[PDB]
């Protein structure tokens, strides 16, 4: 199919970046699109085979290039904040009717003013009340994952060794801890859902995990607290009677 | 607008269908049109196309009423899932390039069936390594909608369906915190319109 | 029966430089577009005056196909290579015929789509427009691809579709010359070629559309096998030529007479030599 | 006008 | 694969002395594409010679239109010469009015 690295980019106002995209389906028409949030995508250039870039035809602040028949990639030259968005990469085959364009997994990209501005999250998981149990035989683990920017994470449940999806539900986006602000920070919810007498067997390892994606070891940080780098925040619980 | 989706949110109950407006506009003899799902992880997944010189598509739960002189290409999912909750986009790809131009997308939301409602809001226990104390209304019929706090200070996510898949049980829920010591879960979703019936325990 | 037509050649030039492309169109034997990848800005060119009553835009789209076509068959040699295990020194040819033959309720009558490599036969869209006939092992395996890529669903959607829309189009804009058969001007020659024996040659000039029937009769009976019949041949100015001749004895000229038959002619016409 | 897009041999 | 061009060489109108005219040479039914086409006037190659577009028949094989403008006389005779991948050496037909 078509793949995307990297799945998730924070860069300071200014900085240069490339995208990269592949697709083994032996097409040749390839394509870069961006989606900012709440809207369609839209389309930033068009490669129909291997060859040379029309930069009259690459909108200003990207660049180009058409590798090989496999390997497409973008370049934001100066990073701006007006570039954030979710960066996709497309491809399909030429004639016949299966003509729709296969989409890569998308690279969400954030431009900030401030690497400052790049906190992870903190995560903490809140026990089932002791109503829910006596009145639905039921219990309702909460995780949240609060104070984070950009808004790249990944949530996930463990349970006894495998990440469960039954009985599970998470935000379908973040909220904004403070809407009326541009660089706000974000928060996430989410729930797992288990039988009363499931959670109160002190056996049973509940986990929520949360993938963040900030710094790397090549970005530089003064501040004096700690350095947010990618990294996974998690918290856990274990049942009781 | 190029393409152009008026809805920007519907909701539609569980086995149900539903429909899904699109029009264009282009002065291409040739063009097709395309229809994705985008899931809140962001990846895109084709539905159907629709060929300018094609009869209306179809495509299992998926068909298209192919309006040409109208430019209208209205999706219809019959036999609605949980699953097909997501944002839906209309795409325009013109001639021979297929420079896709995008509608803004619909929001589609499938309420499941609640079979037993019990509208309840639980505190559950503070934790030792957080400030906040939260609170969760659940188990609300499909009906009930959640609004956001009129405390800046009190966070509340919108409601959230979950599966229990080996009890056939579904339920929705909403989350509420604070780390105000005047925070409680009595007053917590006092700006949402609650069932008369919600349980407040003890 | 109108038609229209699209002829396309690429050629492979190892050394000489990337595959060129060509394409011509032709509504009956009316030539109305050319496109040839060998010019240093290639463009789609007029070359019927009806056609320039188009705007901009179909100039721009046409050139964009036609370039697309140029990448495309790029490709397509490249494959076809492949299938024979063929040598990258060697010059090859693909060349192809598609068009609509247009029916008496303004619908598609028939539609058709030929390709060929190196002047022999390669694949061909049946007459259902739906399946293929493959000519040799290599054309099954563009069969193949074809079929999983639904190609026959996108030809038969355009045949079907935006070539008749697009020649009743045609037709209209031009029906002062498309729709207008020219008679062909006839007569009849007498040269001796022995002693005993001479030339009949019947002429038919400044015809349109090509299709055209000469024969010679003895006493009413045809002489199809006796008869020199050259193919027609264009007069330069979109209107052809051709003659039908047939060596008869000296005496005999009377019992031979020409027949004509042609869209422009009100009645078909028969002919003698008139000393 | 001519077949919009064409198909690899 | 190689099929040998076919000519004829005519005018475009009844030939008449004096008076302005199209002459013709028709190559057709040829193949590969690559060929070579001169109009000739009492041997010299006429200068300024234009083609039609390459197009191709039902058989796959290749035809050319190749004119120019000329007046006839009594004495001029014209002719065409053409050069194929199959002639070893060039072929040559004459004007011949009454073809």
């Amino acid at each position: 199919g078509v793949t995307q690295t990297p799945k998730f980019q924070v860069l300071k106002t200014g900085q240069s970046m490339t995208l990269q995209c592949a697709q083994d389906m032996n097409h040749n028409s390839m394509y870069w699109y961006r989606q900012d949030p709440g809207m369609g995508l839209r389309l930033i250039y068009y490669s129909a085979s291997e060859g040379t870039t029309d930069k009259g035809e690459v909108p200003n602040g990207y660049n180009v290039s058409r590798l090989n028949k496999r390997e497409f990639s973008l370049r934001l030259e100066s990073a701006a904040p007006s570039q954030t968005s979710v960066y996709f990469c497309a491809s399909r085959t030429r004639g016949g009717t299966l003509i729709e364009q296969y989409f890569g997994p998308g690279t969400r990209l954030t431009v900030t003013e401030d690497l400052k501005n790049v906190f992870p999250p903190e995560v903490a998981v809140f026990e089932p009340s002791e109503a829910e149990i006596s009145h639905t035989q039921k219990a309702t683990l909460v995780c949240l994952a609060t104070g984070f920017y950009p808004d790249h994470v990944e949530l996930s449940w463990w349970v006894n060794g495998k990440e469960v999806h039954s009985g599970v539900c998470t935000d379908p986006q973040p909220l904004k801890e403070q809407p009326a602000l541009n660089d706000s920070r974000y928060c996430l919810s989410s729930r797992l859902r288990v039988s009363a007498t499931f959670w109160q067997n002190p056996r049973n390892h509940f986990r929520c995990q949360v993938q963040f994606y900030g710094l790397s070891e090549n970005d530089e940080w003064t501040q004096d607290r700690a350095k947010p780098v990618t990294q996974i925040v998690s918290a856990e619980a274990w049942g009781r009677a | 607008q190029k393409v152009t989706q008026a809805q920007s949110s519907v909701s539609m109950p569980v086995r149900k269908a539903v429909t899904l407006n699109c029009l264009y506009e282009t002065s291409w003899w040739s063009y097709y049109i395309f229809w994705y799902k985008q899931l809140p992880s962001k990846e895109m997944i084709f539905l159907i196309r629709q060929g300018s010189d094609e009869q209306n598509a179809k495509s299992g739960r998926y068909s298209v009423n192919f309006k040409k002189a109208a430019k209208s290409v209205a999706l219809t999912i019959s036999a609605l899932q949980l699953e097909d909750s997501a944002k839906y986009f209309c795409a325009l790809g013109e001639g021979g390039a297929q420079k896709l131009v995008f509608g803004q997308g619909t929001r589609l939301t499938i309420n499941p069936n609640i079979q037993n409602p019990d509208p309840a809001v639980y505190q559950l226990r503070d934790s030792k390594s957080s400030d906040k104390s939260v609170c969760l209304f659940t188990d609300f019929d499909s009906q009930t909608n959640v609004s956001q706090s009129k405390d800046s200070d009190v966070y509340i996510t919108d409601k959230c369906v979950l599966d229990m898949r080996s009890m056939d049980f579904k339920s929705n829920s909403a989350v509420a915190w604070s780390n105000k010591s005047d925070f409680a879960c009595a007053n917590a979703f006092n700006n949402s319109i609650i069932p008369e019936d919600t349980f407040f325990p003890s | 029966s109108h038609s229209m037509r699209y002829f396309y050649t690429a050629m492979s030039r190892p050394g000489r430089g990337e595959p060129r492309f060509i394409a011509v169109g032709y509504v009956d034997d009316t030539q109305f577009v050319r496109f040839d990848s060998d010019a240093a800005s290639p463009r789609t060119e007029p070359r019927a005056p009806w056609i320039e009553q188009e705007g901009p835009e179909y100039w721009d789209r046409n050139t964009q196909i036609f370039k697309t076509n140029t990448q495309t068959y790029r490709e397509s040699l490249r494959n076809l290579r492949g299938y024979y295990n063929q040598s990258e020194a060697g010059s090859h040819i693909i060349q192809r015929m598609y068009g609509c033959d247009l029916g008496p309720d303004g619908r598609l009558l028939r539609g058709h789509d030929q390709s060929a490599y190196d002047g022999k036969d390669y694949i061909a869209l049946n007459e259902d427009l739906s399946s293929w006939t493959a000519a040799d092992t290599a054309a099954q395996i563009t069969q193949r691809k074809w079929e999983a890529a639904r190609v026959a669903e996108q030809l038969r959607a355009y045949l079907e579709g935006l070539c008749v829309e697009w020649l009743r189009r045609y037709l209209e804009n031009g029906k002062e010359t498309l729709q207008r058969a020219d008679p062909p001007k006839t007569h009849v020659t007498h040269h001796p070629v022995s002693d005993h024996e001479a030339t009949l040659r019947c002429w038919a000039l400044g015809f349109y559309p090509a299709e055209i029937t000469l024969t010679w009769q003895r006493d009413g009976e045809d002489q199809t096998q006796d008869t020199e019949l050259v193919e027609t041949r264009p007069a330069g100015d979109r209107t052809f030529q051709k003659w039908a001749a047939v060596v008869v004895p000296s005496g005999e000229e009377q019992r031979y007479t020409c027949h004509v038959q042609h869209e422009g002619l009100p009645k078909p016409l028969t002919l003698r030599w008139e000393p | 006008i001519p077949l919009t897009e064409e198909a690899e041999l | 694969i190689q099929r040998t061009p076919k000519i004829q060489v005519y005018s475009r109108h009844p030939a008449e002395n004096g008076k302005s005219n199209f002459l013709n040479c028709y190559v057709s039914g040829f193949h590969p594409s690559d060929i070579e086409v001169d109009l000739l006037k009492n041997g010299e190659r006429i200068e300024k010679v234009e083609h039609s577009d390459l197009s191709f028949s039902k058989d796959w094989s290749f035809y050319l239109l190749y004119y120019t403008e000329f007046t006839p006389t009594e004495k001029d005779e014209y002719a065409c010469r053409v050069n194929h991948v199959t002639l070893s050496q060039p072929k040559i037909v004459k004007w011949d009015r009454d073809m």
